[PDB]
């Protein structure tokens, strides 16, 4: 499964750029697809979402209609086409699948990511407990995030996520929805919690265990991230 | 020439013949022993509650 | 009321009822086509002017598409997979003209008791039987040789081709329980002659108009 | 003639299996089981209903978490559902639409489905490009297929209607086992849950236990008078109970082998299609013909309930792995949950 | 009068049933679009003939002497409307199956029977509005003098219908009669003769009377009311031949 993306660079304030991910190599068309970026030093933040058939399109709440999302199935091309960028959409944008059925694991893989440069009372927020650690390799860690509502919905999935971005590489994930750890990843990692109390627990850090850890919320839209927990060593 | 296939038959009754028949009032003191200690945990036979029914 | 996950898979759940929606009006439109009969009745001839486990053909004509089951294959219990095939169209059955002598107990007589337990089966009540009566031309130098009285020896004709044909197709014809319903076509081919498909074409259009006068309650 | 007094040697070896048998029962099960109290009335309702099938369903197979159960149809379609919110996860097409069973596999990572193309196919679920494909597609029986239920996620034990059960492993593709003896056409298959053992029925009124491991028929009970149609095998590894076109299901049991209770009424004329028992193995739930599903009290043989809900004949039936739930099937396509 | 109450207690009961089965029950084809339709038609035509007979049976009895609004026959002129039009579909969709069959079977169009279905419920509909705008119904006060061409189409589409009807019922039976080999010939024809009379004289005849005949008539209230009252009550008869032919002679 490869998303090379496509596009970025640098483009003048109010300009417009069609930035485009294009899929290869798996079955794209039934597969909701998401777009999530960041800040060159902050956290992670939501861009947009669209279900696979075109169905349903939400939007960040920061920036809505004036993002437009749009999916192509014969060609298996999604594209952001941007209209009028502004100051804060130096960014790095980030094309993220996902599926939704019983079971599934979402915001599983992840694009390579582009680079582009140019010159919210209702939103559960997620709070992260610092932004820097340093713990030797070898023994337990413990990273914990914090939310202002409770995760827990009365079927019982807690839509909370855990990535890791890797320095200088893509995301990808760890533990989706609290406690459920995604293939790919060893058996290592584990997290628990009751509502809005949670950690992310790891055991036997060796070295590719540094890198950006991420929490994210999802009962709803947005899709609000923390700081982001620096490990080094 | 099926004697053979009649002998593998013959030997194959003889084989199945001799294991061991334990009584019937103990194979089906067992089915009363499994039908007892698990009826508390059959969701069929008592009605659960409706908080707890996954369906409504 | 529901999650973003839970709304996506109501999405995810009602393409799928599209996919299967869309592929299930697609599939109620071609003909199906039971091939039964004896192995030796020249079904693989007709197979190619139509034109392991089961075998099925595709082919269309005058924009009608059609699928033949050739289920000859499937060496078992008839019963089972009988009660499967319910619904199809027609019933394409084979039988040799030239076998009524040759032996093995008489091919005639076996093809009897297939065509008398498929009339007079439960699940073929309504279902037209399109009856291909094979191999004429051995039936010609088989009948201008050797009496047909050895195969039919309740029989006294006239011995020639045309009056012995015509009395062995009304002994398969006559072995409906019920002739109301169920209706028999018969036809006479061998592997030269070329237009084949249209007579299967004809009975076909019929228990389509009668199926079209059953969709609009009639 | 050698062959005839080698045939009334197996003759007398029947007459020995059935005065051993014989001679070992005592008691009838009712005999000892009429101290207990019966269920009674109980009324299970269609909580869920499952449609988007178009063609006749004719089998199902729920999951290990309870949840997810896959159904194969007429219509060339396997389709997984969750059955808490009705949803749809996959539909799967098939490439013979002449399928006549299915099974999810107890890792829930595959599905099976084998009909008169005489192949089962393996289906796997979680897969990395998202749709499902065919892994492995085991092509050695010579009839049609009437049962095939996964072991593991590498052994998949296969009835036919070639007289032959069939042992596989999925990485080759070839059966490693091959169990041979029936008469005519296997039409059933119920696994352990220790997975050592399974039992099979055909159209030749015996149902046969089997050894999964070393290969051999262990026992074979000779007590229908039909085709055996399905076959359900009792939790505590101890009995199993049978299904077959004289409208008569029977509870054998294996430590005894014999039969323990027929499962009849007189205003049933027409045969079963499938069986399977409760969590606990008190009810014991049976399709028909006659286009409802009987309950049955397992230990009293009472008709404790009827679930009347289909417009044709019940094909398959099954309860979850908690027993919190049972689906039926049918030929006119809806399956339904009952609780 | 007396009698149409008894006659709309068997008619309510017969085209609600329909109405139950076929959109939660059963399974729809284009026959079903047009049988829940029609039906539905029906239905709401028994509905305010029941009102009509109910405030005329009050301002016998009663005497509060409330008057129906003339909102009411405008909607239910396009009840009948649509009623009789939908049974003219049906008889020339029953044409088509028969006449055509690969057409019928292959490359027929899904929403065919949705589609011509509300087009001839907006054909009833606008030729009922404009009858109840030009003549006295609706918009309060209206003029009974073009009245009488509004009158004289939807006369003249009635005399169409029967024409569409009898066309479509002919070639059908026609082309059963010249080539037939699995047929049920004879419940065939005598369904398909049974519905040209049902619209020939239950249907046909209440239309008639208010639209073409009572204006070229001409012989004033006596025998204006004595053929209103027939005429009604073999339209609402009418109705209840449709919820016992369409639907339960065929399920
Ligand atoms: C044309 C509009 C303005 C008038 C509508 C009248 C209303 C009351 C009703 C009466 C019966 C209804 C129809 C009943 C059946 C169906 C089949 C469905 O698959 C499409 C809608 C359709 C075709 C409905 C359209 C609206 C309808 C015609």
């Amino acid at each position: 499964v490869q998303l090379v993306e496509s596009g970025g660079g640098l483009v003048q304030p109010g300009g417009s750029r069609k930035l485009s991910c294009s899929a290869s190599g798996f079955a794209f068309s039934s597969f909701g697809m998401h777009w999530v970026r960041q800040a060159p030093e902050k956290g992670l933040e939501w861009v947009a979402y669209i279900s696979s058939g075109s169905g349903t399109i939400y939007y960040a709440d920061t920036v809505k209609g004036r993002f437009t999302i749009s999916r192509d199935d014969p060609k298996n091309t999604l594209f952001l086409q941007m209209t009028s960028l502004r100051s804060e959409d130096t960014a790095m944008y980030y094309c993220v699948r996902s599926i939704y059925y019983y079971g599934s694991s979402p915001f599983d893989f992840w694009g390579q990511g582009t680079t582009l440069t140019v010159s919210g009372s209702a939103d559960i927020v997620m709070t992260q407990a610092t932004s820097s650690v340093p713990v030797t390799p070898g023994e337990s860690v413990s990273i914990s995030c914090r939310s202002s509502k409770s995760l827990l919905h009365s079927n019982g999935n807690t839509y909370l996520y855990w990535f890791l971005q890797r320095p200088g590489q893509s995301p990808q994930l760890l533990i989706y929805r609290m406690s459920n750890l995604a293939s790919g990843v060893p058996d290592r990692f584990s997290g628990s919690g009751s509502g809005t109390a949670f950690t992310l627990t790891i055991s036997r850090l060796e070295a590719e265990d540094v890198g950006v850890y991420y929490c994210m919320q999802h009962l709803e839209y947005p899709l609000t991230f923390g700081a982001g927990t620096k490990l080094e060593l | 020439a099926s004697i053979a296939q009649a002998r593998k038959l013959v030997e194959q009754l003889k084989m199945e013949a001799n294991i061991d028949r334990i009584k019937v009032s103990k194979a089906a003191a067992d089915l009363m022993a499994y039908c007892e200690a698990h009826a508390k945990e059959d969701p069929l036979l008592t009605p659960v509650p409706a908080s707890e029914n996954p369906f409504r | 009321t529901l999650s973003a996950e839970d709304k996506a898979a109501v999405e995810r759940s009602k393409m799928i009822d599209r996919n299967l929606r869309e592929d299930g009006e697609k599939a109620a439109r071609e003909v199906k086509l039971l091939l039964l009969g004896a192995g030796e009745s020249g079904k693989s001839t007709i197979v190619k002017q139509m034109k392991t486990g089961i075998v099925e053909t595709h082919f269309t004509f005058k924009d009608l598409h059609f699928k033949m089951f050739d289920v000859g294959g499937q060496r078992s219990e008839r019963k089972k997979w009988i009660h499967c095939f319910e619904g199809v169209t027609a019933i394409i059955f084979c039988v040799a003209l030239s076998d009524y002598d040759l032996v093995l107990m008489n091919r005639m007589h076996e093809s009897m008791k297939l065509f008398d337990s498929i009339c007079n089966n439960k699940w073929f009540t309504d279902t037209s039987i399109i009856l291909f009566l094979n191999k004429k031309d051995l039936f010609e130098e088989k009948i201008k040789k050797s009496p047909l009285t050895i195969c039919y020896p309740e029989y006294a004709g006239s011995n020639t081709y045309e009056e012995a044909a015509a009395y062995i197709q009304c002994q398969f014809e006559d072995l409906n329980k019920r002739k109301d319903t169920k209706e028999i076509y018969t036809h006479f081919t061998c592997a030269t002659d070329t237009k084949n498909v249209q007579f299967v074409f004809d009975a076909v259009t019929d228990v389509i108009i009668k199926n079209n006068l059953k969709d609009c309650g009639l | 003639s050698e062959l005839d007094q080698l045939r009334q040697e197996a003759e007398q070896l029947k007459n020995q299996i059935r005065d051993a048998r014989k001679a070992c029962a005592d008691a009838t099960l009712s005999q000892i089981t009429n101290n207990i109290d019966p269920v009674g009335r109980i009324q299970m309702r269609t909580r869920r209903t499952l449609r988007g099938h178009l063609a006749k369903i004719y089998a199902m197979h729920w999951g290990t978490d309870s949840r997810l159960l896959v159904s194969a149809s007429q219509d060339g379609k396997l389709i997984i559902w969750d059955s808490y919110t009705t949803n749809k996860v996959h539909a799967i097409p098939l490439r013979s639409s002449w399928v006549m069973t299915c099974a999810y596999a107890p890792s829930g990572n595959y599905v099976a489905c084998g009909g008169l193309d005489n192949i089962c196919s393996i289906y796997n679920l979680k897969t990395r490009e998202g749709n499902v494909r065919v892994s492995r597609e085991l092509a050695g029986h010579t009839g049609y297929l009437s049962c095939c239920r996964f072991l593991d996620d590498n052994q998949i034990v296969t009835s036919s209607g070639d007289t032959t059960c069939a042992l596989w492993d999925i990485e080759t593709g070839q059966q490693t086992t091959t169990f041979t003896g029936h008469t005519g056409d296997v039409m059933s298959l119920s696994l352990a849950p220790d997975t050592r053992l399974f039992v099979s029925g055909a159209c030749d009124a015996s149902a046969k236990l089997w050894d999964v491991r070393e290969g051999m028929c262990r026992q074979t009970f000779t007590g229908h008078e039909s085709d055996i149609n399905a076959i359900c095998f009792f939790p505590n590894g101890n009995a199993f109970a049978t299904g077959s076109d004289d409208a008569t299901c029977r509870l054998f049991d294996l430590r005894a082998d014999q039969e323990l209770m027929t499962y009849s009424h007189d205003n049933i004329i027409c045969g079963i299609t499938s069986v399977s028992f409760s969590k606990s193995g008190r009810l014991l739930l049976a399709g028909y013909d006659d286009f409802n599903c009987n309950v049955w009290d397992a230990l009293k043989a009472d008709r404790a309930g009827v679930l009347a809900g289909h417009d044709n004949r019940v094909s398959c039936l099954g309860v979850t792995d908690d027993g919190m739930a049972v689906a039926t099937g049918s030929w006119d396509s809806f399956l339904k949950i009952w609780n | 009068v007396f009698l149409i109450l008894f006659i709309a207690l068997v008619g309510l009961v017969g085209n609600g049933f329909v109405l139950w089965l076929l959109g939660f029950r059963m399974r729809r084809n284009a026959f079903s679009v047009y049988v829940l339709s029609l039906a539905g038609a029906d239905f709401l035509f028994l509905c305010f003939q029941i009102i009509n007979c109910l405030v005329y049976l009050s301002n016998f009895f009663c005497s509060i002497s409330i008057n129906f609004p003339s909102f009411f026959t405008t909607v239910m002129t396009c009840a009948y409307l649509a009623g009789l039009s939908m049974l003219s579909t049906v008889s020339t969709e029953r044409c088509l199956s028969v006449l055509w069959p690969i057409w019928y079977r292959c490359r027929r169009p899904r929403h065919l029977s949705a589609v011509v279905c509300v087009l001839l419920w907006a054909l009833s509909l606008l030729l009922s509005i404009l009858e109840g705008k030009f003549c006295g119904f609706l918009f309060s006060d209206g003029d009974s003098g073009w009245c009488q061409t509004f009158d004289f189409i939807t006369a003249a589409w009635l005399i169409f219908l029967f024409m569409v009807l009898c066309g479509s019922s002919l070639a059908l039976l026609v082309r059963i009669l010249c080539g037939s080999r699995g047929l049920p010939l004879t419940r065939l024809y005598l369904t398909i003769l049974l519905t040209v009379l049902v619209f020939l004289l239950c249907g046909l005849p209440f239309g008639i009377q208010w639209f073409l005949i009572l204006w070229i008539w001409k012989d004033s209230d006596v025998l204006f009311c004595h053929i209103h009252p027939v005429s009604v009550v073999l339209s609402s008869l009418n109705s209840s031949a449709n919820p016992i032919i369409y639907f339960f002679v065929g399920s």
